[PDB]
């Protein structure tokens, strides 16, 4: 049971009883834990996205200016609660507790000639033209992209 | 050997098109995904009416080459045969490419024979919610 | 196998519209949640017709299509479907986008198919207590 | 022992073409491989009735070859014969090296004879899927 | 079990349980494991690709300007996630652990003359042309080549 | 088998099985030995 090891790209979670916090360990690295924790789950891996493809994942990891990973003053990580955050192609990275896989490896949908796509705005943002794009607006999205 | 005459009772007034044994209710909820609301309520009829036609003519033209045998124009079809290549031959020019943008097919033999369902699909198009949901 | 000559009973004196399997007292509960109250009496009996007469051309016209076959201009019912066009044709242009507003669809193929209960609703849509509350 | 007053009963209206024995859906399917949809519906169709009324000629040229006896031109089908001789030697100009192109053959003889299943395939050629595919 | 006799132009992958990192061996050479490390299948072909033939092997090998082997600091091979690398003829070059042999020895297509390709760029590049091939694009390969 | 604790002002000895080299472990520490690795005895009192 103490004994743990870390495939490469795999991670687990392992809760401190002395603090009620969880935590997550990657690399191909071994493991060994301590009597109060606990590790979680068998070794999972790190999801990776290839390319023409997205997902989302409940409740983002908080960062900084630089994207470092955000942590609380108990050692817990910093969530954002109830938000989504799409990922585009990248590194395998982790998931950090407290967090749902939602939408799957799906591809980034083509848009083919003649055709377009009606996107309503759901929430009020701005927009990489410059509009502040309030919630209830309609959009038009054509052409061969 | 299928039900022949029961076929000639299906020809519509016009001139255009369970026996076809095809899922049709997910064919309309494929098409409906795809976004078939966005020609008017006429063009799409006139559009489910092409589609129809065209998978008849398929099926039909599938089964006389198990026999052996828009150039489809035996005694007791040749008029129904005729007034339908007459309506698809000309309603057709009015959707060029309706079979790539609906996501059916290159061109309508690619199109009505994928969904006809005698030859298989690849794994990377979305066809496989027509022929396998029916299969439950 | 509908009962067609007891829907040939049902045709109104002006041309519109238990055999449709339909929960319409709950599509009422759902229609006055939606706010149809402020279109006078007049104008929600003209809806309610509207509604009412699409929801048949929608059941009839998927009995067609599972057969193989603003457009639907059989010897035994051509004339009540074409005054049923010809009135539909007429009044719908009093209504424009009444089936967004109203929550039903995007167009009337989306409205009266989701409300005919052929398609499987998404769970954002507040479309669910019009076809799993008939199924208590 | 073929039927043939049943091949009598399927000469088209025109002059061109289950008892030829071979698997017409998997043929199809090769076909649509090698890229028949770039022709039109009409070139398309045009080229599988040339490829069936000379698939039908090989089969009968090797049934008479078997009883011992462009060039096609027995009292009881001089009539079908030659008009499919004068139907062929005008609509095989129009496509020349088609055999090649769709990966059947170097000419006509090669491509019917290795289609018709009389005659083994290399295992370099692509032919394998439509002699093998049906023996399941 | 301990010995191992690795025959020209085959390799193995034995797990080094220290580190958790895989690692091949190659060559007409025989092998000598320890007790923590294990090999973890009989030794395969190194495989080799003809001429007009290629492959598509997923993941891989992220190599330097000179096509060396890059290596991670825990002794494991760095990788290209999810992507597919196309190899032509070439010496029987072995296979680095993480990676699946997915396309097989398959030839090289020849085009027929009067015959083209319908080609449609699935990712953004730039060819050797010089153009910025949006995906999306649409292409006439033509010619008896 | 893999945890060992060596109590205060114990030891151990292990045998590097690569190298056929043993050593001795002490202090009040806790170890974990490797695959190649064995530890020959129980911890003895220094």
């Amino acid at each position: 049971e103490f004994i743990i090891r870390i495939p490469p790209y795999h991670y687990i979670h392992v809760l401190d009883q002395n603090s009620n916090v969880s935590r997550v360990e990657v690399g191909p690295k071994t493991y060994i834990r301590q009597d109060n924790e606990r590790v979680l789950f068998a070794p999972m891996r790190m999801v990776t996205v290839p390319p023409r493809h997205y997902c989302t994942v409940a409740n983002p990891v908080s960062r900084d200016a630089q994207g470092l990973v955000l942590f609380d003053v108990t050692g817990q990580v910093r969530l954002r609660h109830a938000d989504l955050e799409i990922r585009l192609a990248q590194d395998p990275f982790p998931l950090y507790p407290g967090e749902v896989l939602e939408k799957d490896i799906t591809p980034l949908q083509v848009v083919l000639p003649n055709t377009a796509l009606h996107l309503k705005a759901l929430l009020d943002f701005e927009d990489k033209d410059g509009d502040k794009v309030v919630a209830g607006d309609e959009w038009l999205f054509e052409g061969p992209g | 050997a299928v039900p022949w005459t029961e076929l000639l009772s299906l020809q519509t007034e016009d001139g255009f098109w369970l026996i076809l044994n095809l899922n049709t209710n997910g064919l309309h909820s494929f098409l409906k995904q795809k976004g078939i609301q966005s020609l008017g309520v006429k063009g799409r009829e006139c559009l489910l009416d092409l589609i129809a036609t065209m998978l008849v003519l398929q099926f039909i033209r599938t089964r006389l080459e198990k026999e052996g045998i828009m150039k489809m124009d035996i005694p007791w079809a040749f008029e129904a045969i005729k007034q339908a290549s007459e309506w698809v031959r000309r309603t057709e020019g009015q959707y060029p490419s309706i079979c790539p943008r609906l996501e059916l097919g290159n061109d309508w033999d690619s199109a009505t024979k994928q969904l006809l369902g005698l030859q298989p699909i690849s794994t990377v198009s979305p066809l496989h919610r027509v022929l396998h949901y029916s299969q439950g």
